DNA sequence: TATAATGGGAGCTGTCACGGATGCAGG
DNA sequence: CCTGCATCCGTGAATCGAG
């Protein structure tokens, strides 16, 4: 009953980030 | 599938052969652990091979 | 748009002495046809007795 | 008894005990229902002070599970049996007065 | 005249050139216009539009004359009952033919905007196969046991079946309802056995970085002729259409570098050379030499063949593979009866 | 088997578009229930969930301000359609759901080719996918109108047939 | 109306009494109406007559009685009992030394009878026992798959009743015997039967190189005695070779009459094959103390003619229906019989040595049970007992003529194969080659011919006309397959003037295959074309012009239409609608000439020729097996004269004595905007208006009130917790009124449980406290409307316990039942369908505006989509449209038989005639050629339909003619760019509906084990996603999806509950947790002693049940 | 079919990835009551009712519309994950 | 807890075609 | 004594509905 290897279970795109503008700069400096 | 008209691509039964092809059988151990007569997975064998036969074995 | 009938409870009711059952009955009452002679009337409620 | 591997049919694809519905554990609702039951009490003894609502926890036993007499209340806050049957009383009759304003509760009545 | 080929080309070729969605509105936009012009075109079915051709009883007396004949070469010890068998069969194989040949010519001729002529022609709907049954003669049957009846159908639909006839024909519709009720049973099985043993294979890296290939021959060596000829355009395209290049190809002026997705017109191109005499076979990457893990790698595989374009990495392929192998022989099995 | 899974006989539908199917308000309001119940709680249609739920049981409790909660709750939302026996991978499709009035699920006519289902008395079963992620494989990867092409052959699998061939040749 | 037929075919004979099979068969095996003394020895007399008496004191059978039922049919239906008779059987009990005799009538129970239509009624359901088919006993020789030029030789009895036998020689010369999966040299069992080396050498010499292998010098050393010692060695290894021991094993195996049994009919079949005479049904016999030969010989001896070639000899085919019969229900009956009989016997046997060997009489030592439960056994789980199909009077009647491979004794569905699912050469008109299931039993379940009959042996007979010469006699001959191999039968529609054959060369059949031949050299001819198809096949209209698949659908849709309360009779008949209702006990009839004296809904009262009064109640709007409102409906007016068979009250889906499956609408071939895409099917409102398709559905609600442990249920109008506006209609005893409206969610009966023992949570204890109020003692558990039904409510049965007449199950205080119907319109999702196979959904309820519509201004009914027509092939509803529409226009109907029906030329006269009322009136009028109608005869002659030139009138009929008009759309006012064929066709509504199967669950009851969802609308179960749904997400790549499917959305349950908490609370759903049936999976692994553990990269053990299977 | 989605597949390597972009994000502002977007006033997805256009509910929308834009950056190991957790609900408090 | 009693009873026969292990006679 | 062929036993045999 896991996450199957395969599309959006492979760890190719499964690690994939999302981080807007404001947040990334907002990291960035601190 | 050609004489009743289907449109196939032989890539897919490319892929099925492939894993008919997945096994091997051994002719001689060498210095190995395996048997004569004994089948495994080609992908095994020959990273049994690639770590015998740089052990100089 | 409305029938009621003394003794039946429901459409799928069957009346002593009648041949027709109150499916029928209500099927001849679709038919029927009534004319307003006043414009202002917008609904009429009939009656109807009858035996024998 | 009868077996719950009664053939249902005359293929051989089912059978007697797929049609039986298990009644002990909780449906989603349930267990949806208890959490939101326990969230608006939480919600209803905020609206009193601490120490007259933790009687009552201690009275009912939402608190460590336990029924509590007027004694052992009164051996933990400190004051007269009396007092704490009277902090009882005071704060169920809070709680009446909520309810009967906010009718956040009386769905919960079953 | 637009028809099911024609549209099909067409929505494979706005796929390519549009993107998907453009393609999505052109397939709403054909929906649209197809019906409201279905309705208001005047389309129907009446027992006089199975149109019967004057031929059909010349054809009919022609093979009673040869029936007899054979007859006449068979009570005189000429030929065996197998000898009879074959030839009686092989008349009303011929007769079925030029009956067939016939009730379309006359179509085409006389009635050419005729409604089972025109959803046949379209591909709207049937095949001459059908329209053969509903005009002209039926054709021969089947025993269920199989091999095939001495005496055939020689009434149509129209015309009306004698109960013998009728009764030839329930033996081979009862085989038809048998083959998509219990056959099926056998593809599906197989259709299971090709997924459990390509289960584990995806796409899984971009290169394995194999130097191996394979060469798709673009010529088959015939027993009849004894020389090489042209192997058939679908099936070139069905071995060399998404796939990538193992070596360099260079025929006609145009360079094909090693890495190359071959689109369809780079098919059609190589298929071309391939008659100009410039090359025999093609150089191509293959899951056969693929060494990649677990699975296959992007440029081993080629092109995703639902958005063709280069495979996205994770896409599970050993299960589409056994699913688009074992779908079309189930779905066949349930099409025996039409 | 799964939950927030519904079954009904299918219907052509010509007038919707290739990403969309019908599906009857009975279906979806089960189907989407405990967003159904969410939504109306987030509007003054019922104090809280219990009492949301409540009302729904009851077929004679049911106002149009629950309709119009659910036609807010599914939008953006896609379910999937299912058509026994899946052969190949678009026996399951994503479409964007029309509330329709009726018992009947209606069906987009060029995705018929690709379940190979008539309308002789064919059912359709209707999964709903409930996290952001599967809602977002759906609506990307498994979208009716993002899959034009046979992973077969290459060929176009959802095209023009039957009634729209006709009156296009004619 | 007028009904103007068809056809030059006169056929002799009426079509037998359709449920024959049942009712004249079951009769014939109880003979309850035959006295005892002069009863034959049949079914239920055979039963105890070869089950008594008992050797070893003396128990002896004398006669049989059966009493009248304890209950009438209706009574029955509605206590849920079973229509049965007490069962009496006079026994003499005599003691073999003393001589004393004591007799008396014990009681062994009740059996089940038969009513007037064939069905039965078991605890309160009608079911219909359906024939059995299988290989007919005797000797059969069928060649060796594995030696070319050898034979197999079968020995095969009754079913049950003894082993089979195969003979085969061996490739090292010696001939074997194959019993029980034992082989042994024949040449020993022939020894024992008292053969000699001389009677085998002077009776089987004459084939050379064979006998040899059967002389063995070993084997005539050694006595009869001998022999059957060491043959017993043989097949009972390890039980001591005793003499009386071996011969009561040998007897019993073989030469047994109570034992082994072979067929009446097995009997003759042996007789005829073997070309001698059996006296009993044994292999051999017992006789002056030692064993005699009966059937072995002749085997062996037409098995060495066989393998030599000599001429005389033939093979068998094992689906040739001469080598096949028919079990009926009596034989089924019968036989069951014979095995509760027969433990019966064990019971006395045993009860005999067993307490008083001195004082003992018949009451004391029968034992009833094991009869009962037999009986009951054969009655109810018995896969031949089906679920009666009481959906219109022709399901039921289809139902009673089935034909099962299937069932005790028969084919498993495994073991089956598609040799004998396909049709046979000895089919024809006998077994249907058209009608059949197009599910896994394809070919094994099958429907009976309408001109066939069963013989007493279990065959099935055809009749056919006897011809001498040229003049063919009026007199019929009824033949088995094996009789009718032997002449040569002629077509029905051969010419024929006066009773002499006009033909120069008829088409005749010489055993299945067609011949052209001499009126000179013809035997026999064909009775009908209608005896070569079943009862449903019968009524397509057209059925030569239809594709043979499209025919079987048409033949099983006409058994699944709907009783309409406004349904008609086909305008385009075959014949046999009449007669069908007439079979089928749905109308009502009066018996003699007379007049009528009451009319009434509920009654009819009609005085005879006789003077008596009789009265028949009328059954009305009583619920069937599938919830089809069954109703009779009185025809005739009070004062009217009738006579002998004349119609009385009109059932359920008939029309004045015709079969009424569907109604006539006018129809439109022409595609319709992509509605009617793919077999859909677009109506016109009006058929709503007017109420057609439109039908009554009841459902029967039931509930139980019982006694528990923890206190009674209680059916009361108090229930805890409720508002008065749901306890509205409900009476004062917690029953809903009659004729009250319910809808899901509603209460139909109210019922109390109380609480099962539980520490209130602390939770509940304070808000108990706080709202002042003490929790009820009582709990609500009341039978509601499930969702997506409802109606209203026409009936209330209530049983309870201490009222006089009705004692329920124990444990169970009162049962109520509540009846509630609805009037069905027609809606979208619902299927309709015509008798020639074409089928669709209605896709589209148009306006009336916006139909199509013809000049007159008279709009179609429905539109059909004319791409259904050619691929499908069945040309049928073409015809039936053409002639529809002439009989539209004509005001008249038509009988057009198969085969024999109306043709082209006629059909065209009859719409010549329809076009003149037609266009006549338009002209007669005073209106002229419409503009629209120049337009469309313009495009008419360049689609070459008319002929150019001619005068718009001469055009339009030269249209109307080919069955086409001129159509205007309704929506434009613009007429079709083409003239489209219109007229009426006979379409149904079949009884597959969007409100018996629209189904939606959220969340709902979990499995026991495995605490996945259940399955079914019924249930509230989820839909099934099966390895190959989880194959098309993993093809598609969705990994999220399914990982929904086997955790949140099914399996796990932490995840769900969280789940659906989340939802409800706007939260996003939690992750996945691990799934409860690989748990199962885990523990029943456990309980297979094998380790199933969970690990992490560390190879260290992880615990999936977090420490609550680890000590 | 999906608003420039020709475009999105053409944006990432592989569409599987797409896929996973679009989720994540459209959790990031389901869970921060879409007061984290990128979106100015007038690129808001909005929603038809009875009363007049709100915001359009589903999240998944809002994401793919943020994808269009390309304000939003996509990849691997770019921040540890509590960090970026802890400060989108700094900046976005929930 | 007491005459003496001492080796069972019903088989289900109309699938089929595969892999692999056992056993047989033959070179 | 060791290979080869005959033969034995055990294992499979589409999906979803309802029932
Ligand atoms: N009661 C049944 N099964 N009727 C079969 C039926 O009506 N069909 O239309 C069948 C076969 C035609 C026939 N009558 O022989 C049919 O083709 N249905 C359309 C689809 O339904 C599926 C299907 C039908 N019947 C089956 O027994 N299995 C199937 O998978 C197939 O995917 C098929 O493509
Ligand atoms: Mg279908
Ligand atoms: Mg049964
Ligand atoms: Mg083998
Ligand atoms: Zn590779």
């Amino acid at each position: 009953g896991r996450l199957i290897p395969a599309g959006t279970g492979s760890d190719f795109v499964r690690f994939t980030q999302v981080v807007d503008q404001k947040t990334l700069k907002a990291i960035e400096e601190a | 599938y050609r004489a009743q008209g289907v449109k196939l691509h032989d890539k897919h039964i490319e892929i099925v052969v492939r894993q008919m092809m997945k096994y091997v059988e051994v002719t001689d151990p060498g210095d190995s652990r395996l048997l004569e007569g004994q089948v495994l997975e080609k992908w095994d064998v020959e990273a049994l091979n690639e770590r015998l036969i740089a052990e100089g074995k | 748009t409305s029938v009621y009938i003394e003794d039946v409870l429901h459409e799928f009711s069957t009346i002593p002495g009648v041949k027709e059952d109150v499916v029928e009955i209500i099927l001849n009452l679709k038919e029927l046809v009534v004319r307003f002679l006043n414009p202002s009337l917008q609904t009429v409620t009939l009656l109807l007795k009858a035996e024998g | 008894p009868v077996s719950l591997e009664t053939p249902i049919g005359d293929e051989k694809d089912s059978f007697y005990g797929d049609f039986i519905p298990d009644e002990h554990l909780p449906s989603p609702v349930d267990a949806a229902t208890q959490s939101l039951l326990s969230e608006e009490l939480e919600k209803a003894l905020s609206k009193l002070s601490e120490r007259e609502a933790m009687v009552l926890k201690l009275r009912k036993g939402l608190i460590d599970g336990r029924e509590h007499t007027l004694e052992e209340v009164g051996a933990f806050f400190g004051v007269t049996r009396e007092r704490i049957r009277q902090i009882e009383n005071k704060a169920l009759r809070k709680l009446k007065y909520h309810e009967s304003r906010t009718r956040k509760l009386r769905d919960f009545l079953d | 005249p637009q028809e099911k080929n024609s549209l099909k080309d067409l929505v494979y070729q706005a796929f390519l050139r549009l993107g998907m969605e453009k393609t999505a509105r052109l397939l709403d936009a054909l929906k649209y216009y197809g019906f409201t012009f279905s309705t208001t075109s005047g389309i129907t079915i009446g027992i006089d539009d199975a149109v019967i051709p004057e031929e059909k009883k010349q054809y009919l007396e022609e093979a009673d004359r040869k029936l007899l004949q054979i007859e006449q070469a068979y009570e005189m010890g000429f030929l065996t009952d197998r000898e009879r068998y074959d030839q009686i069969l092989q008349l009303w194989t011929e007769t079925t033919e030029k009956v067939t040949q016939a009730v379309f010519k006359n179509f085409e001729e006389n009635y050419p905007f005729n409604p089972l002529y025109v959803m046949a022609q379209s591909g709207a709907r049937g095949n001459p196969q059908q329209i053969r049954q509903l005009c002209g003669l039926r054709g021969l049957m089947q025993k269920p046991s199989g091999e095939t009846f001495e005496v055939p159908v020689r009434s149509s639909f129209r015309e009306g079946l004698t109960v013998l006839e009728y009764f030839i024909s329930s033996h081979g519709a009862r085989k038809g309802g048998a083959d998509t009720a219990l056959r099926t049973a056998d593809s599906g099985y197989l259709t299971r056995k090709l997924v459990d043993v390509t289960h584990e294979i995806v796409v899984r890296e971009a290169d394995c970085g194999t130097t191996n290939y394979i060469s798709v021959p673009l010529f088959q060596p015939d027993e009849v002729t004894r020389s090489l000829r042209l192997r058939k355009r679908a099936d070139i395209e069905a071995g060399l259409y998404g796939r990538v290049l193992a070596r360099e190809v260079e025929v006609l002026g145009v360079r094909l570098e090693e890495g190359r997705y071959l689109s369809m017109d780079d098919v059609h191109l190589l298929i071309k050379a391939a008659e100009a005499g410039e090359i025999q076979e093609v150089p191509v990457r293959s899951p056969l030499t693929c060494q990649t893990r677990y699975g296959v790698c992007q440029k081993c595989y080629g092109y995703d063949l639902s958005m063709a374009r280069p495979v996205s990495i994770g896409e599970a392929v050993g299960i589409v593979a056994a699913q688009s192998i074992g779908e079309p022989g189930t779905q066949l099995t349930m099409r025996t009866f039409h | 088997r799964v939950d927030y899974s519904g079954r009904s006989v299918i219907v052509v539908g010509p007038q919707l578009k290739l990403h969309q199917c019908g599906l009857p308000k009975r279906m979806a309001l089960e189907l989407f229930k405990p967003f159904l119940l969410k939504k109306m709680e987030e509007k003054g249609i019922a104090p809280n969930v219990k009492a949301a739920r409540r009302m729904l049981e009851r077929q004679r409790d049911i106002k149009d301000e629950v309709w119009d909660a659910l036609e807010e709750v599914i939008h953006g939302k896609v379910v999937l359609l299912n058509r026994a026996p899946t052969l190949h991978r678009l026996g399951i499709q994503a479409f964007q759901p029309v509330l329709v009035e009726g018992q009947s699920i209606q069906l987009h006519p060029l995705v018929c080719e690709a379940f190979n289902a008539d309308f002789d008395g064919d059912q359709m079963a209707v999964h709903v996918p409930l996290s952001s992620f599967a809602q977002a494989e759906a609506r990307i990867q498994m979208l009716s109108a993002h899959n034009l092409l046979s992973p077969a052959s290459g060929e176009p699998l959802a095209k023009p047939s039957r009634d729209i061939i006709l009156g296009l040749y004619y | 109306m007028e009904i103007k037929r068809f056809g030059r075919i006169r056929e002799v004979i009426p079509l037998p009494p359709l449920t024959e099979i049942q009712v004249e068969s079951y009769r014939r095996a109880l003979q309850a109406d035959v006295p005892p003394e002069k009863r034959e020895n049949v079914g239920i007399q055979a039963a105890f007559r070869e089950t008594f008496p008992i050797e070893e004191l003396v128990l002896d059978f004398l006669e049989y009685r059966l009493g009248e039922p304890p209950f009438p049919q209706d009574e029955c239906r509605e206590k849920d009992l079973t229509y049965q008779a007490p069962l009496y059987a006079r026994l003499q009990l005599i003691h073999k030394d003393t001589g004393l005799i004591k007799e008396d009538e014990v009681f062994l129970g009740h059996i089940p009878l038969m009513t007037e239509d064939g069905s039965f009624i078991i605890n309160g359901a009608d079911r219909v026992i359906v024939s059995q088919i299988h290989r007919s006993p005797g000797v059969y020789f069928t060649p060796d798959p594995a030696r070319p030029g050898r034979y197999i030789a079968s020995i095969i009895p009754l079913p049950k009743r003894g082993p089979w036998i195969d003979l085969e020689v061996e490739p090292n010369g010696v001939v074997s015997m194959k019993v029980n999966k034992r082989k042994f040299p024949l040449v020993l069992l022939l020894r024992v039967l008292g053969y000699d080396q001389e009677t085998l050498a002077r009776e089987l010499g004459a084939y050379g190189e064979l006998v040899q292998g059967l002389m063995d010098e070993s084997v005539f050393a050694m006595r009869p005695e001998e022999a059957l010692i060491r043959l017993f060695t043989l097949l009972r290894p390890g039980d001591p070779p005793k003499r009386d021991k071996a011969v009561a094993y040998v007897y019993g195996l073989i030469a047994d009459p109570r034992r082994y049994d072979l067929g009446e009919a097995g009997r003759y079949k042996a007789e005829e094959k073997l070309g001698i005479r059996l006296s009993g049904r044994t292999l051999a016999r017992f006789e002056d103390g030692e064993f005699k030969d009966e059937v072995f010989l002749p085997t062996l001896r037409y098995l060495f003619a066989l393998t030599a070639g000599v001429p005389g000899h033939e093979v068998d085919d094992i689906d040739h229906l001469g080598n096949r019969r028919i079990r009926t229900v009596g034989e089924l009956m019968t036989d069951q019989f014979r095995v509760g009989l027969a433990r019966l016997a064990r019971g006395v046997r045993e009860r005999m040595l067993m307490g008083s060997e001195d004082s003992l009489t018949p009451a004391k030592l029968v034992n009833s049970r094991p009869l009962e439960a037999a009986i009951r056994e054969f009655f109810s789980r018995s896969q031949l007992s089906q679920f009666k199909d009481e959906t219109n009077p022709l399901s039921s009647l289809r139902h009673k003529r089935r034909i099962s491979a299937l069932g005790p004794g028969g084919l498993t569905r495994e073991r089956a194969g598609f040799d004998v699912r396909d049709v046979h050469r000895t089919h024809y008109g006998r077994i249907c080659p058209v009608e059949t299931p197009e599910g896994a039993n394809i070919g094994l379940i099958t429907s009976l011919a309408a001109y066939a009959r069963v013989d007493e042996l279990g065959f099935i007979r055809t009749p056919y006309r006897r011809v001498v010469g040229g003049v063919v006699t009026d007199e019929v001959v009824y033949m088995t397959a094996t009789e009718e191999d032997r002449y040569t039968i002629a077509q029905a529609n051969t010419p024929l003037e006066g009773n002499r054959i006009a033909a120069e060369r008829v088409v005749a059949r010489r055993k299945g295959e067609p011949v052209i031949v001499s009126p000179e050299e013809v035997e026999f001819m064909d009775v009908s074309p209608k005896q070569v198809f079943s009862v449903n096949t019968n009524l397509i209209p057209f059925l030569e012009h239809d594709d043979a698949n499209r025919a079987l659908m048409g033949s099983n849709m006409q058994t699944q239409a709907v009783p309409l309360i406004r349904a008609q009779a086909p305008v385009v008949m075959t014949g046999l609608e009449e007669r069908v209702v007439r079979d089928s006990l749905a109308a009502l009839y009066a018996e003699e000439d007379g007049e009528v004296a009451k009319v009434d809904g509920n009654r009819i009262v009609v005085r005879y020729e006789d003077g008596r009064l009789v009265e028949y109640p009328l059954r009305r709007f009583y619920r069937s097996n599938q919830g089809t409102a069954l109703d009779q409906r009185p025809r005739v007016v009070v004062g009217q004269r009738v006579r002998k068979g004349d119609l009385l009250a009109d059932g359920p889906a008939s029309e004045n004595g015709f079969l009424a499956l569907g109604q006539n609408v006018l129809v439109a071939i022409m595609p319709f905007d992509g509605y009617n895409f793919e077999d859909a099917i677009v109506i016109s409102e009006e058929l709503l208006k007017r109420d057609f398709y439109t039908s009554i559905h009841i459902e029967r609600y039931e509930i139980e009130a019982r006694d528990t442990k923890l206190g009674p249920e209680r059916i009361t109008r108090d229930i805890p917790h409720l508002s008065e506006a749901a306890l509205r209609d409900l009476d004062e005893e917690g029953v809903v009124r009659i004729g009250a409206e319910v809808k899901p969610g509603d209460i139909l009966v109210g019922r109390t449980s109380f609480k099962g023992e539980s520490e209130p949570t602390p939770e509940e204890r304070l808000l108990r406290s706080i709202f002042g109020e003490k929790a009820r003692d009582v709990k609500d558990t009341s039978l509601r409307v499930p969702p997506g039904e409802g109606g209203i409510v026409v009936r209330t049965v209530r049983l309870r316990r201490g009222d006089p007449g009705v004692e329920l199950k124990p444990g169970v205080r009162e049962v109520v039942r509540v009846y509630v119907a609805q009037k069905r319109k027609l809606q979208v999702g619902d299927k309709l369908a015509n008798r020639h196979g074409n089928k669709g959904v209605v896709a589209k309820i148009l306006p009336v505006e916006d139909m199509p519509h013809l000049p007159d201004g008279t709009p179609v009914d429905v539109i059909l989509n004319p791409l259904g027509v050619p691929s499908r092939m069945n040309l049928g509803q073409i015809l039936e449209t053409h002639l529809g529409l002439a009989g539209y226009f004509l005001g008249q109907r038509y009988i057009s038989p198969i085969f024999d029906g109306a043709k082209e030329p006629e059909i065209k006269e009859l719409l010549a005639q329809a076009f003149e009322v037609y266009f006549g009136k338009r002209k007669g009028e005073g209106f002229g050629v419409d503009k629209r109608e120049v337009e469309v005869l313009r495009r008419a002659e360049k689609l070459g339909l008319v002929t150019p030139g001619k005068t718009p009138e001469e055009q339009l009929k030269e249209l109307f003619l080919q069955g086409k008009v001129v159509l205007y759309d309704g929506r434009t006012g613009e007429p079709i760019e083409g003239p489209i064929v219109v007229g009426q066709m006979f379409i149904m509504k079949l009884y597959h509906m969007v409100e018996d199967k629209m189904h939606a669950r959220s969340t709902g009851p979990y499995s026991l084990i495995t605490q996945q969802p259940l399955g079914g609308k019924a249930q509230f179960g989820g839909q099934r996603f099966g390895e190959m749904e989880v194959w098309a997400l993993e093809a598609y790549g969705a990994a999220h999806t399914l990982q929904e499917m086997l955790t949140l959305k099914s399996d796990d349950i932490e995840g769900r509950n969280a789940a659906y908490e989340a939802i409800i609370k706007g939260e996003d759903v939690p992750e996945p947790s691990v799934p409860e049936s690989f748990r199962v999976l885990v523990k029943e692994l456990q309980a297979l002693a094998l380790d199933v553990q969970t690990l992490d990269e560390k190879d260290n053990p992880v615990d999936i049940f977090e420490g609550l299977a680890s000590k | 079919a999906e608003p420039g989605i020709d475009k999105l597949f053409g944006m990432v390597d592989s569409k599987y990835r797409l896929t996973v972009v679009v989720a994540k994000r459209a959790q990031q502002l389901l869970r921060h009551g879409f007061k984290n977007t990128v979106l100015e006033p007038e690129e808001r997805p909005k929603m038809q009712t009875l009363e007049g256009l709100f915001d359009d509910p589903n999240a998944v929308t809002w994401a793919m519309k943020e994808l269009l834009t390309g304000r939003l950056v996509f990849g691997e190991n770019l921040v540890p994950e509590d960090r970026l957790q802890k400060e989108m609900e700094r900046l976005y408090p929930v």
